């Protein structure tokens, strides 16, 4: 719906969550291989909230095995490593974040990623993304 | 309408598609959110029947003109905040109204300059926030004298590429003004000479501000002159960084005076750029978010008071024994390093946490060369081998282990010698209790946490019997199935006993009676059935009896506990919604007639 | 009146106040002990009732005379046991009779020759104790080429001062035997030249031989000819005398060549004798109780085959590349250590037991620089971060983390390469399950222990789906309260499963249909009050079902379950001692009634 | 009561124990100080069992609140440090063991500890004495 890209082993998409529909426009180039993607993930929105305490609720599945609630925090409060950690409510954000992963074993299937944008100090939803994963 | 969070004072009112205020909310309300609606002008009168705010928010609301005297009735407002509107200029007297106003937020709305930024009015401003707008100068505006109350300006993500000795000007003239200056992310390639000659600055950061390491270096050097309390130094991972960063781009700094500097990212870093002797006489050292793999050769007359090391990437435990440092935080290091011996004879705090840390041989003076240490954080670490019970380390006020690995704790008396600690955190350390002198030695004690451990034979034992001044007991998930005769009776400070998730089939009110001062008895999600002994028995002091999310037997043969249920349904939490589990609704409910 | 450990069979008369063999022990066993009794002759004829022994056992007995025929009717005994008897001299047919004796235990005998020792007869001997005598001569004796069985004679603790060249002519002679020498605990001071020129053995201990540093080395260097499969080496805490222990120490071991070299504890250890270049083409390298603190030296062209190190002292993991090192054993090390990148391309064997050892990043062959890895212990150690789920080590089958803690296991599929393993124990290593795919890939698993941890919400769930080959389930001490629907089902092949020791109220049957090869089945210590749901179920071949210690319900709702412990009496533990819970002994008796 | 010293900040004597009463004279040089002690234990005995796999299982107690059974494995079967290891049945041993120790906070009272000695390979008991320290 959102966005689609296809690595040499996955193709990989997202919509809006049921629940929430704010916009964000997230990217990642190049397309993300599970064996291993250097590159950066784009990210342009207006955050409905302070980004200074953002971490994420990353609710996981394969082929409808469910892992365990995973939280991620990328903002602690506190001499941050990016610079939309300081972006305020209602602020126009745009930017690109590096990345790179070694890769591990995964199993060949459906991946269901929910990932709940959270807004630490007010505890309130920032976004949330319905991500596709199918390896 | 809207959302209503706290009647007659808090409301929120977030995209709902209005086009002016809602004045039918409470003429007494105190806090207001009317951000992401498409407000567009922002007229006279509008905000005049809500004398009492304190907080507006009006962030990306399309807001393009402020009618004059649009703030009317909010002589008492003190927070407001305009993010994202395209305003772009102030008329004089655009924020005519606003007398007790503390915070000013007016970030992302095509402000040019703080010269025509309307503001030389209000007196009682403190913070001042334009981030991200079209200011292209630096110079601090000559109102800023009637500006008596200000203490922060952010001038992040701007235009900025010279400060220049004119732009200073007002702060030389006035040397009494405690200011602070953020100033990140501005592309700063001149600082004129001389331009930071005596000026004083509480906080000054600098972080993601220049390209390449020939500028960084230029720029410090004309940093000459400064004092500032604390300067904040670094990158950002998400934007272009300096290639190659060596100790000599620090050189400039020497020549300004710091009491506390703080590193963050940086795309490339030396080990050895910490112990760089312009840094020396610096009272609070930190690394946040930095590459440091070892830190070992700092030098013996560095005046470091306080060394914080957040989330960096260390390879080793540091060898340091800097003779002057109070404080020690190490934390949520990248890898997993093993504690090293270390020799610090003026600590008095020490955190250590979040680093899953090895440590064989826990704890005593030859482990920190300290007789001053009152704080003691090792949560979240990995397996921490209790090897001598603090023989050295008496000041000990705070000890935490929760979330670690305890080994060999139920082996001795593990805590004897921390006659002084007021505070203990055991939780999830996954010790089986198994020793009655456990927590021998602990007759300060205000506070044992132990959530999530066991007991031998699921039996809780005698091993309170000297923790008389216990305020706060956390029994919880400790898999308990029997309580032992006597357990509690020497708790006569004890206010609140969690004993919640367990595995008890009842209660004995006996196991009570001597807990005079206990104001909450949690005994929820655990599978009680009754409470046998003298209903009396339970502390008249008793505010909070949790015993939600049991399983009462609703029988005759329980008929006096049943009654005591509605007799003392002030005291229990959420009694109606209290359900027996025998012979399915309700609780409070239960009659007295078959043979009872 | 002695003491009957098997009836007909075995008889232990130890520390009665004996004067003779009583003989009212039936003429039919097969072993005795009668030692620490008065005996003090060993009168003619004694045993010649007890024809079909096999073993006795003489220890303490006082024994000053051994008469003539003493053993006279004893055909098979293999072994004989003299130890602390003062039998100072032994005459010609000391020993006549014992035509199969295979094992002469002859220690504190106060011998002082083996020339004059009358066993050259005793053609089926194996084994010859003769330690703790007042042996000053470590000559082989002619008779030996009698002696054609026997492989290992022990001579420690004797007053043996020199090994000349006539000392072993016997071996030198005769190069087909396979002799074992224990020559420790003889104050050795002198070997002479050329005496092991032409000499092979199998085993050789030297321990607590030498007063200093030097005799050793010069003692070492006349072992020059020697063909030794294993060489063990060193002193005793409570005997030490070596000052230094250098690598020069070693230079005779180039004139030697040795198969298996043991170093046991010695008083001074220096760490760079394991980097000896003698002991470049040694198979097997071990180490035990030794000082070494750091073993980092060894160069890459060395040849071990295996490498132990047992009870030493490392400071930090050993920093390996040997190319041909199969095998690798550190355990039981002192303090911590983490584990830290070795490369052993030939590595199919480890481990790294016990040692409180703290692995982060476990694991991938980048860990190991291995393809053939088939036996990895990391039990009983510290804190063991998952983070690679084996890549590169496909051909596990044998995976032990008993007792450590385990962390992030389940938060993905850990054990998804290992489509090979056979066994794998997680025990006591503190895990909340709380992932249904924590086992996918173990296709081929037989053995599973997991004892002793714990599931989300207390429920067995679904996590047995793709373990097919399983034959062995250990999920005793695991908390259980529920147990899932179908999570048994496919299980064809399981044979043991022990829920022993959980929370379980009631048993279901149609989890266990469809376990078709299931034999015993340990439902004991929990909570169980009967088993629901048709009790044809329970598979034809479960032969043992253990039910004892519950709290089984003798009421009328229970009719079906009630009779049918009745008719399934042979399958049942323990049946005769189960006893009711509810409306207090016993169970088997409950009958139909009222009601019912 | 079999032997008996007094050290610096201590009193410590031993008997056998009630059930047990295989002989073993065992001494220490000098007496034990809790606060730290290098020395010799001196052992003079008969071993009822072969010594190759020998342990012991400690029972101690402070001022009557006992820890849990502490076990203290002496010989391992394999290359051990100790000469008395390779001693059988009925073999005197007379020996002296090298030892020190730093010393932990210790009570500040009375001390019971019943040390059982355990032939690891048969299961059986060698002796079992009874110490009491006072402190
Ligand atoms: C007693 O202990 C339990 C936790 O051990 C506390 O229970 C929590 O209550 C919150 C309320 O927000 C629940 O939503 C959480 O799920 C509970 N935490 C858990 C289960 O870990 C309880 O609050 C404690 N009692 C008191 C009076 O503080
Ligand atoms: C040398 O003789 C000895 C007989 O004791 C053999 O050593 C035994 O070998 C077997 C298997 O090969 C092992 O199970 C035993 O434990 C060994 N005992 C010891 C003490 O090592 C050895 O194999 C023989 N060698 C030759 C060439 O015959
Ligand atoms: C199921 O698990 C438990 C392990 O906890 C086993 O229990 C042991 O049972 C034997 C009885 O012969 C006892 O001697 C041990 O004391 C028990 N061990 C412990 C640690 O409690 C049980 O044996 C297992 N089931 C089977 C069939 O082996
Ligand atoms: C908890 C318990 O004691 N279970 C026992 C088990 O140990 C034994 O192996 C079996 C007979 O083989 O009988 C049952
Ligand atoms: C029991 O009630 C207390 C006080 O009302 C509350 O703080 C606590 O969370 C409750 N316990 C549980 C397990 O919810």
């Amino acid at each position: 719906q959102q966005w689609f890209c296809n690595s040499s082993d996955a193709i990989i998409s997202y919509s809006y969550c049921d629940h929430l529909k704010f916009p964000i426009s997230i990217s990642s180039e190049p397309c993300i291989r599970l064996r291993g993607t250097n590159g950066f993930v784009h990210v342009e929105f207006i955050p409905r909230g302070n980004l200074k305490y953002l971490y994420f609720n990353l609710f996981i599945s394969v082929n409808s095995i469910e892992l365990p609630k995973r939280k991620e925090v990328l903002c602690h409060g506190h001499d941050d490593d990016y610079s939309f950690c300081r972006a305020l409510k209602g602020e126009t954000v745009n930017t690109s974040i590096p990345f790179s992963f070694e890769g591990i074993l995964f199993p060949k299937g459906h991946y269901r990623c929910v990932a709940e944008a959270i807004a630490g100090d007010t505890e309130e939803k920032l976004f949330c993304l319905n991500f596709t994963i199918i390896h | 309408p809207c959302i209503e969070v706290v009647p007659n004072i808090t409301y929120q009112c977030m995209d709902q598609k209005l086009s002016k205020v809602p004045d039918d909310i409470p003429s007494s309300t105190k806090n207001i959110d009317l951000s992401f609606n498409p407000l567009k002008i922002l007229k006279s009168y509008s905000f005049s029947n809500f004398s009492e705010l304190q907080w507006l928010d009006l962030s990306r609301c399309e807001i393009e003109t402020i009618e004059d005297k649009a703030w009317h009735g909010l002589h008492h407002l003190s927070n407001l905040i305009l993010t994202g509107n395209p305003i772009q200029s102030f008329s004089p007297g655009s924020f005519s109204g606003l007398t007790s106003l503390e915070n000013l937020v007016a970030v992302e709305t095509k402000l040019a300059s703080l010269e025509s930024f309307p503001i030389g009015q209000l007196i009682t401003l403190k913070k001042l926030n334009v981030a991200h707008n079209f200011i292209h100068s630096c110079k601090l505006p000559a109102y800023f004298s009637n500006l008596t109350n200000l203490v922060h300006v952010d001038l992040s993500y701007n235009y900025i590429q010279t400060i220049t000795v004119n732009d200073l000007q007002f702060l030389r003239e006035n040397p009494q003004v405690n200011l602070s200056l953020d100033m990140s992310l501005n592309p700063i390639d001149f600082i004129q000479d001389q331009a930071f000659q005596g000026i004083k600055l509480h906080e000054l950061t600098l972080r993601g501000n220049f390209n390449s390491s020939n500028i960084m270096k230029t720029c410090l050097q004309n940093l000459a002159g400064l004092h500032v309390h604390r300067l904040i130094l670094g990158e950002f991972k998400d934007e272009r960084n300096l290639e190659i960063f060596e100790p000599s781009i620090m050189e400039g700094l020497c020549d300004v005076t710091i009491d506390e500097f703080r590193l963050t990212y940086t795309n490339d870093f030396s080990d050895d750029i910490v112990k760089f002797h312009c840094l020396a006489n610096v009272s609070a050292m930190s690394l946040a978010g930095v590459s440091i793999k070892y830190l070992e050769d700092v030098p013996k007359h560095f005046k470091w008071q306080s060394l914080s090391i957040i989330r960096c990437q260390l390879k080793q435990f540091p060898t340091l024994d800097l003779p002057f440092l109070k404080s020690l935080t190490l934390t949520m290091n990248k890898g997993s390093i093993s504690f090293k011996k270390v020799a610090l004879p003026s600590l008095s705090y020490l955190d250590l946490s979040r680093n899953a840390l090895s440590f064989s041989g826990c704890c005593s003076y030859s482990d920190l060369g300290t007789n001053s240490l009152r704080h003691l954080d090792l949560s979240f670490n990995g397996a921490i081998i209790m090897s001598a019970n603090f023989m050295g380390l008496e000041e000990l006020q705070h000890l935490d282990f929760q979330h670690s690995t305890l080994k060999r704790v139920t082996e001795f008396s593990a805590f004897l010698s921390l006659e002084k600690l007021l505070y203990l955190d055991i939780s999830y350390t996954n010790t089986k209790i198994d020793f009655d002198g456990i927590f021998l030695g602990l007759t300060s004690l205000n506070t044992l946490k132990m959530a999530g451990n066991s007991f031998k034979d699921n039996t809780l034992s005698n091993v309170f019997a000297n923790t008389t001044n216990l305020t706060f007991l956390d029994l919880s998930k400790c898999q308990l199935e029997q309580i032992s005769w006597g357990v509690f009776d020497t708790l006569h400070r004890l206010q609140l006993l969690n004993m919640s998730h367990n595995n008890l089939l009842f209660l004995d009110s006996s196991h009570y009676n001597q807990l005079y001062s206990l104001s909450t008895l949690d005994c929820s999600f655990n599978r009680i059935e009754t409470s046998k002994g003298i209903l009396q028995h339970f502390p008249k002091s008793l505010a909070f009896f949790n015993l939600t999310n049991n399983s009462v037997a609703c029988i005759c043969e329980h008929q006096k506990f049943l009654q005591w249920v509605k007799e003392q349904k002030q005291f229990l939490v959420n009694v109606e919604q209290m359900t027996c589990a025998t012979p399915n609704t309700s609780l409070v409910l239960d009659f007295n007639n078959s043979t009872c």
